[PDB]
This record gives structure tokens, sequence and C-alpha cells, in this order.
């Protein structure tokens, strides 16, 4: 899931891992004794939060998705910081 | 470790004049230097530096000169006139580093136990923040390199001592905008999203460049650990977020009813002190 | 004037309405302008009901049009400060 949008419910977790409810708090704890998870439990809908991703290997998508990300966040710096820059150019003169 | 190195102007003059020494030979010398500070604390210091004969030729391009006996006696020299002063490392030119830039330090850590270096550039094309230093550790890999001794940065700036202000703000004279306050700070907040934007065009430049050659360069730890770290902070977040800008609202009233209170209030008594030596010296006057 | 007055107002809070007061108000009995209304307009000719759709702003984004309208009022503020001619 791309990282934005990604409060997972238990049922995606009891579907995934085919394990039963009273075991997923376990098995999620387990990953936070370990540290290879990084977020924090609701449990009115047995939330799992997510702040955290595995930094994993770079793949052709991930190659593309990379130099496509990274172009898109480095054009909105410069875009914005050019308006900055001109709309308050002449008062540095 | 180390905290950060604290350069001088001194020593980067005594590169520039040193580029001066050599530039009449021309044909293949790059700048290669001795450093000389202080120990001071987790940070570092730096006081003075001098020169050493170094040459690299073209074929088997691993032939490289370190005069011992130079840095002896011009090292009992220096100590001889000042004992405050010893070796900290050494530099050299910097258009980047090489692959030859590793045995310098392997040499001279029989010297001093971190022999630190300093990457600088003599032409200022750089609109980045000149003086780069290193210092080498290891960080043994999981795939099993045997040892992997690799230089790594620690920042770096240019630090201050009485006499050479005196020194640097007489040898400018030349520009002066800041009037220090709101403004003295406004070119440098040109220079950071401008120097946001160059750092990542080296970034989308090597990432495209890792694709096409290095035959599979591409970085193979460091990428997807560093990519990824970047992949998990850009906040655009926006539950409370957006619920910072009446904190910002309170940011804005202080300085809204400060200044709408007090400025128009010392304006005007000012210009009531203006209006009576005004009139009064008028009526004595016409 | 007053037809498209209706189907002005008629995005508002009547959340569901039946069809006869419609028929009422608007004009016209059983007619093809229902038609015209619940079809060139919204309103979903349900089982005797004109129904509400739902939507949203969220203000989700802006946080940012706020940020940059900011970013030319401080600047304004500092530039009038800021002259010195």
């Amino acid at each position: 899931r791309p990282a934005n949008h990604r409060q997972l419910t238990f049922e995606e977790i009891a579907k995934s891992a085919k394990i039963t409810v009273n075991e997923v708090e376990l098995l999620v704890m387990k990953a936070l004794s370990v540290g290879l998870v990084k977020g924090s439990i609701d449990e009115v809908d047995k939330r799992v939060h997510m702040t955290w991703v595995q930094p994993r290997v770079l793949d052709l998508q991930q190659i593309k998705g990379m130099k496509d990300r990274l172009e898109f966040w480095c054009t909105d710096v410069k875009s914005m910081e050019m308006l900055v820059e001109h709309q308050a150019h002449d008062i540095l003169t | 470790a180390v905290q950060k190195v604290v350069v001088h102007p001194l020593v980067l003059l005594s590169v520039v004049d040193h580029f001066n020494r050599i530039g009449k030979v021309g044909n293949q010398k790059r700048v290669v230097g001795v450093l000389l500070g202080s120990w001071q604390k987790k940070v570092l210091d730096v006081s003075n530096s001098f020169a050493v004969p170094f040459d690299e030729d073209d074929k088997d391009d691993s032939v490289w000169f370190l005069d011992h006996d130079y840095l002896e006696n011009m090292y009992g020299m220096f100590k001889k006139v000042n004992a405050r002063e010893r070796i900290v490392g050494w530099y050299h030119t910097g258009p980047k580093l090489h692959k030859n830039d590793i045995a310098i330090n392997e040499l001279m850590k029989r010297y001093c136990p971190n022999s630190v270096l300093v990457i600088i550039d003599v032409k200022p094309k750089d609109l980045g923040l000149p003086t780069e230093a290193y210092i080498s550790v290891e960080e043994v890999h999981d795939d099993g390199t045997p040892t992997s001794k690799t230089f790594e940065h620690v920042t770096s700036e240019i630090g201050a001592e009485e006499a050479e202000e005196v020194g640097v703000e007489h040898l400018l004279r030349d520009i002066k905008d800041t009037t220090v306050g709101t403004l003295s700070q406004r070119i440098t907040n040109q220079v950071h999203g401008l120097k946001g934007l160059n750092s990542k065009l080296l970034d989308i430049r090597s990432y495209l460049e890792k694709v096409a050659t290095g035959k599979l360069p591409i970085n193979h730890q460091i990428i997807y650990q560093l990519q990824d770290v970047f992949n998990l902070l850009p906040d655009v977040s926006l539950q409370e977020f957006v619920k910072a800008f009446y904190l910002k609202t309170n940011d804005q009233m202080v300085v809204v009813y400060l200044a709408s209170l007090i400025r128009s209030v010392v304006a005007l008594h000012n210009l009531i002190n203006n209006k009576i030596a005004n009139r009064d010296a008028e009526k004595k006057e016409g | 004037t007053i037809r498209d007055e209706i189907a002005g107002c008629i995005e508002k809070a009547y959340e569901k309405i039946l069809f006869t007061e419609a028929t009422r108000i608007l004009f016209f009995n059983t007619p093809k302008k229902m038609t015209d209304y619940a079809k060139k307009r919204g309103w979903v000719l349900g089982p005797n009901n004109y129904y509400s759709f739902a939507s949203q702003q969220q203000k989700p984004e802006d946080t940012t049009i706020p940020s940059t309208e900011l970013a030319k009022q401080v600047i304004e503020y500092a530039r009038q400060l800021e002259m010195i001619v």
C-alpha cells in the first residue's frame, strides 16, 4: 500500500496471516518487540496504526517510481522557490 | 569521534597562495599540503598549515610521494616557534577525492591518531559551502567484506578569532547589505531553497546515472535504506497539521498588535517633536 | 427566473421532499418538466421523493493556499517594514 492511507485493521492481518482474532495482537507486539514495525494500536476497531515500512531492494518499477516521485518533489520545490525569489527579489535588490 | 572541525580563513588563504606557488609548473599537479590544528574537544580546531612535495603521473596511477623528512624538520620549526600548535592532519585541493586519496591518511596515521583531511575548492564556482572534511572509519558489511575503510564526512564551517576578525573584516570593504535584522537572513533565505535545489539536482542526476552506468552501482545498501528514510518522512497529513494554524494566527497576533500599537505611537511622537520644533523655529525665523 | 430560482435553491437542505409539493411549487402536475428537473438537475426521481446527495470540501490540501497566501501577506509585511528606499 502506498504509505498514505495505510492504517490497517484486524481483518486483512487475520486474512493474510490466517490466524485468529486474539492472536493478531501478539503478532503485532512481537514485531514491535523486535522493531520491524514502528506503529501503534487502537482496539475499538482493532486498527493497528502504521508509521513504518521496511527498506526493500530497489526493483525496476521501484527505480522508476524513485526517479518519478523524486522529480515530482524537485520540480515542486523549484517552482515554489522561484516564485518566492521573484516575489521578494527586488527588495533584496 | 569528532563533533565538527573549525576552519579558519588563514589556512584557506594558505591553500590559495599554495596554488599560486605551484601554478607556474602548471602541467599536471594538484594542490596537496599538510594541516595543523588543535584537538580542542569533540569539536576540532585548525590554526595553521603548510606545504608538502607531492606528484602523480599517468601510467600506473598510484605513484604518490609524502616526504617524511620535510614533515620532520618543518614540524620541528613550527613546534619550535609554537608549542601550543601541533599536527592534526592534512589536506589537498579536492576537486573530489580519487582512488589514491586513502594512502596519504594511511601513511600519516602514525602521526595523528585520527588524521583528519580537508577538501576545499580553489575555484569558487561552488555555490555551496567549501572546506569539506572527511574522516576514515570502518563499517564492515553484512556481505562479508573483510574491512571496508571508508572516509566519512564530519561537518565544517569557518570559525572566528579576534585578530582574524580584524584581518578579514578589513580585507573585505566590499559588500554589506545586511543592516542585521529582518533582512540579514533573506538573502540566505533565497540561498536555502536554491541550495536545496542544487543538492536535489545532484540527487536526481545520480539516480538517473546509476541506472545507466556503474554496471549496477546503485549503492546496494544505502540506496534502499536512506531512500525509505526519505519515503518515511514527508509528512503532508491534514488532521491537526491544519490545526497548527491558529498557533500561526497567534504568531501573527503578537507582532500585529505590537506593531500596530507602538510603531504608530513612536512615529506620532516624533511627528510631535518635529512639528513643535518646526513651528516654534518658524515663528522665530520668519 | 423563478423556475431556475427553485432549481437553484433546491440544492440546499431539502434533504428529502415528496414529489407533489414540488409539483405545487415548481409548476406542471405530471409533466415532462419533472423529467427536465430530475434529469437536467440531479434530485434522483426515486419513490415519491427527490433524493439529496452529499458533497464535501474537507479543507484538506489547504493548509497551503493558507500557507502561500500567508507567504504573500508576510512577504508584504516584511516588505513594507523592509522599506528603506
